[PDB]
């Protein structure tokens, strides 16, 4: 994984396309990008490795990420998760108030990304 | 091929001192007021992020309560031409060795992401896209405000420029606000557009 500013607004880091104007990750398949970006820019994104947001539908718990850049530029909120014995965080229903990044999938289910370099 | 929709929650107010020609919209619930010279944070579907404007005029109809909200468009940091900015504000601008991505990064990581840029381009606004009132201020006031900045509503403006993000010209946003709510729409818009020609 490598970092790079595809434009002043869009930054590609840690496998995600980061919309700096919104301070959050954006699906690399959002049609808006067809107009918001010029071909050479969208080509730069093709040549790079980006997480396919659909691979996320399959998971129920928030995902721990090793991405100093993503958490540096993305808004975060407080969310409550269960602290399991596998030392990971899980959906609620040993509680932890953890800050993380929310990303809206097509499945409409929200997936949560939290900083894995942190001990709670 | 047109329909009349009711501006839910809003109410037009006519005055000079008060009365039942000056105009300004007022929202029933909280009572916020919008008129010439006020800046607002608006939802921008196409852009996928908000845009900020300065209300330029409230065109009303003498017959029916039809309102048209018009305003000057601000540019946010990411709409500034990165190479133009570097060439006009950087001390050793003659050297542009690096690839475009480098200037994108430099600008993005050193710019005040809450500093807006005035432009003379008018746009008609639809109230349902209204998010909240924007606080657009002068650098002096912006300095006193640090440590208590609400990035959702607090902005600072020191230049006006072309919609493309070039030709930066100094302005006293307070003097502009004062001016805009003084003269007549067409006049102000004509003048604002000739500062970067």
């Amino acid at each position: 994984t490598e970092e790079e500013y595809v434009s002043p607004r869009f930054l590609v880091a840690d496998g995600f396309l980061i919309d700096l104007a919104e301070e959050k990750p954006i699906n690399p398949k959002d049609p808006r990008l067809l107009t918001l970006l010029k071909d050479h820019q969208r080509a730069m994104i093709d040549q790079m490795n980006l997480v396919k947001w659909n691979d996320f539908k399959k998971y129920q718990d928030p995902i721990p990420l090793k991405a100093k850049t993503l958490f540096k530029f993305c808004k975060q909120i407080k969310k409550k998760f269960l602290r399991g014995a596998d030392f990971k965080l899980h959906t609620l229903p040993m509680t932890v108030l953890c800050s993380c990044v929310p990303i809206l999938l097509d499945d409409q289910t929200v997936q949560y990304l939290y900083d894995d370099s942190l001990e709670h | 091929a047109k329909t009349l929709k009711d501006l839910q929650g809003w109410e037009i107010i006519t005055t000079d001192e008060q009365g039942n020609t000056e105009h300004y919209l007022k929202r029933s619930s909280d009572g916020i007021k919008l008129g010439r010279g006020d800046s607002v944070v608006m939802h921008n579907e196409a852009a996928g992020t908000y845009s900020v404007y300065m209300i330029q005029e409230l065109r009303l109809n003498t017959l029916n309560n039809v309102v048209e909200l018009w305003a000057l468009t601000y540019l946010r940091w990411f709409e500034v031409n990165p190479l133009a900015h570097y060439r006009q504000f950087n001390p050793d601008a003659n050297i542009l060795n690096r690839p475009l991505n480098y200037y994108n990064k430099l600008f993005s990581e050193t710019a005040n992401k809450n500093e807006l840029y005035l432009t003379a381009e008018l746009a008609e606004l639809q109230l349902f896209n209204f998010i909240r009132v924007a606080n657009v201020m002068d650098g002096s006031k912006w300095e006193v405000l640090k440590g208590n900045v609400d990035p959702e509503r607090d902005f600072t403006v020191r230049y006006i420029c072309e919609p493309t993000g070039e030709k930066f010209v100094d302005i006293n946003i307070e003097d502009v606000k004062a001016y805009i709510k003084k003269v007549e729409p067409r006049e102000a818009q004509e003048y604002l557009k000739d500062l970067t020609l």
